[PDB]
RNA sequence: ACCAUGGUGACCACGGGUGACGGGGAAUCAGGGUUCGAUUCCGGAGAGGGAGCCUGAGAAACGGCUACCACAUCCAAGGAAGGCAGCAGGCGCGCAAAUUACCCACUCCCGACCCGGGGAGGUAGUGACGAAAAAUAACAAUACAGGACUCUUUCGAGGCCCUGUAAUUGGAAUGAGUCCACUUUAAAUCCUUCCGCGAGGAUCCAUUGGAGGGCAAGUCUGGUGCCAGCAGCCGCGGUAAUUCC
């Protein structure tokens, strides 16, 4: 019949009520304190911060030393401690449980580009990543939500193709040498 | 008192089986005469000629006359009235043309003040309802 | 030329098909994606012989630049080179001529053969003449 | 009478018709959400007035 | 064939219905459950309807045959040939579903077989079923309105941050688009890469619904006067309508 894939997922969710009103304000101040485009990418990581919260606290009511907690547990805290939300030194599969939608939205590129000073303006930093401006260190990326690891968190820089790390200037300084120089010398 | 024993289970889900059948909305999705007289048949939506255009009257606390039609449909036809949802898109509408006609909200009861419609219009003559009211498109030439 | 890098990896040799197959990655900053034949005589003078039994193919290009990446394979002769190699890369490079009918034209030659039997003078004049 | 089945599209057909005007377009997406949380959030309003709404008169 | 009178059943037989293909599964989500499962996987059934056979290891085969039934083609009227619930497509039914395209290069299959064939399958066209990323602007110099930062003070205005008017600009900003060349593939297309053009109402124009309550948002103005209409529900409308236009 086919060789075609068929499997998807939905990565956002829907609220259970809508319009009530203290939350789509206080979910409303994440929209631009982070600048972020419309609400289904807050959906997009709250329901992310939902299922890791769902399997942690899935582990907590196992017993002691069981092996798939032992397992599971701490490959689900690697993992989120590579990302640079969790710090490593309290690793436990308590601290997790404590871990709010704000601290996901730091380790975004889109955000990871402005506190390094590479941009000013938060909703600049949109307007040079998507532009095609900023790199991770070989690989230049137009995402903002871009979850950059910790591992490579030093790295982020402007391009070598880019007109920050090098030239060939675009097609508008390219005409402002050309509305002199092209009716006269 | 019911039946707790570890042996009755074949008493309570005979019990609960002959019992279903007394809300309604088990009975008219699983005794089948239900959807043998629906005028849709078991679907969504019906085209229909339209016979005659009918002015009912509203329910008492209100007054005006609610404007209606008198479609016949094509898929094994039958004779329903059916709502025209807009200011003066009855004017629209001419006689023997074939509509759309759709559910009127809430699954087979009337709403509003109608008093015993059970369809909407749309798309008369294969051109939308609203595309009409809103000056999109028109009636052929 | 100036600034165009053929790196390799994954390499290995075998006496089954005679060929040497690898894994080719070329850097390349500021151009476009390289041309097929500007980097198999590279590899012409990485593994020395002529740009003849050279066939590289199936360069896929990163986003935003710089490594693009491909397979390619070196026989050790052109006579090996024709035995076990398949007719379109042999192609690629001029070594093979399929110039063929459409098939839809092929099947109705087949399905109008279908309807003579015996005939040899006529089963292959079956509708040869009305062109 | 009290109209029985003529008129339709009784006040549709004598509203007086008042041209759409047009303005600057909204801006769309991600810039018009910059734009309303400023308003709400950012802008402390030091007026009082039981807070009234965004649409107020 | 000759004898025996048995078997099943309210622990639901038997008969009827099913919008009944069964399952792995899917939607739902506290636990118990509810409902879907024609549909790529496994299995079964059938090629218009029933039936009978031939060959063959394997068929009661239908892109095999014989006959009836039903439907229908050609005829020079003596006869002939039919079976798309295969791929495209056509009519028809409908609320309701794609091109009479490219190739065996890929995954496999069959054969006397390293070589032939495969509407299996692959590739493209259609594709707002659906799912994932994601533009429609961002910084400024005035600028007008606010901030625990300013004088020995509600003096006087700010050298300092944020917002919005309304700007004037600009510049190593860029895409959608245009278009060479590669790359891509069986051949092409896409996509990525890359020259060259490509934004000041960036007019290169974001919509669909709402604004009495549930339920987030106006008692703003004009019109109509239980009329036209709205309203899932409660309700709004009879000359100032926060609900119609």
């Amino acid at each position: 019949p086919v060789a075609r894939s068929w499997v998807c997922r939905k990565t956002y969710v829907t609220p259970r009520r809508p319009f009530e009103k203290s939350r789509l304000d206080q979910e409303l101040k994440l929209i631009g304190e982070y600048g972020l485009r419309n609400k289904r990418e807050v959906w997009r990581v709250k329901f992310t911060l939902a299922k890791i919260r769902k399997a942690a606290r899935e582990l907590l009511t196992l017993d002691e030393k069981d092996p798939r907690r032992l397992f599971e547990g701490n490959a689900l805290l690697r993992r989120l401690v590579r990302i640079g939300v969790l710090d490593e030194g309290k690793m436990k599969l308590d601290y997790i449980l404590g871990l709010k939608i704000e601290d996901f939205l730091e380790r975004r590129l889109q955000t990871q580009v402005f506190k390094l000073g590479l941009a000013k303006s938060i909703h600049h930093a949109r307007v040079l990543i998507r532009q095609r401006h900023i790199r991770v260190r070989k690989q230049v990326v137009n995402i903002p939500s871009f979850i950059v690891r910790l591992d490579s968190q030093k790295h982020i820089d402007f391009s070598l193709r880019s007109p920050y790390g090098g030239g060939r200037p675009g097609r508008v300084k390219r005409k402002n040498a050309k509305k002199g120089q092209g009716g006269a010398g | 008192g019911k039946c707790r024993g570890l042996r009755t289970a074949r008493k309570l889900r005979s019990h609960r089986r002959d019992q279903k059948w007394h809300d309604k909305q088990y009975k008219k999705a699983h005794l089948g005469t239900a959807l043998k007289a629906n005028p849709f048949g078991g679907a969504s939506h019906a085209k229909g000629i339209v016979l005659e255009k009918v002015g009912v009257e509203a329910k008492q606390p209100n007054s005006a006359i609610r404007k209606c039609v008198r479609v016949q449909l094509i898929k094994n036809g039958k004779k329903i009235t059916a709502f025209v949802p807009n200011d003066g898109c009855l004017n629209f509408i001419e006689e023997n043309d074939e509509v759309l006609v759709a559910g009127f909200g809430r699954k087979g009861h009337a709403v509003g003040d109608i008093p015993g419609v059970r369809f909407k219009v749309v798309k008369v003559a294969n051109v939308s309802l609203l595309a009409l009211y809103k000056g999109k498109k028109e009636r052929p030439r | 030329n100036d600034t165009v890098t053929i790196r390799t990896r994954k390499f290995m040799t075998n006496r089954l098909l005679q060929r040497k197959q690898m894994v080719i990655d070329v850097l390349h900053p500021g151009k476009a994606t390289v041309p097929k034949t500007e980097i198999r005589e590279k590899l012409a003078k990485m593994y020395k012989t002529t740009p003849d039994v050279i066939f590289v193919f199936g360069f896929r290009t990163h986003f935003g630049g710089g490594k693009t990446t491909g397979f390619g394979m070196i026989y050790d002769s052109l006579d090996y080179a024709k035995k076990n190699e398949p007719k379109h890369r042999l192609a690629r490079h001029g070594l093979y001529e399929k110039k063929k009918t459409s098939r839809k034209q092929r099947k109705e030659r087949k399905n109008r053969m279908k309807k003579v039997r015996g005939t040899a003078k006529a089963n292959v004049g079956a509708g040869k003449k009305p062109k | 009478v009290h109209g029985s089945l003529a008129r339709a599209g009784k006040v549709r057909g004598q509203t007086p018709k008042v041209a759409k005007q047009e303005k600057k377009k909204k801006k769309t997406g991600r810039a018009k959400r910059r734009m309303q949380y400023n308003r709400r959030f950012v802008n402390v309003v030091p007026t009082f007035g039981k807070k009234k709404g965004p649409n107020a008169n």
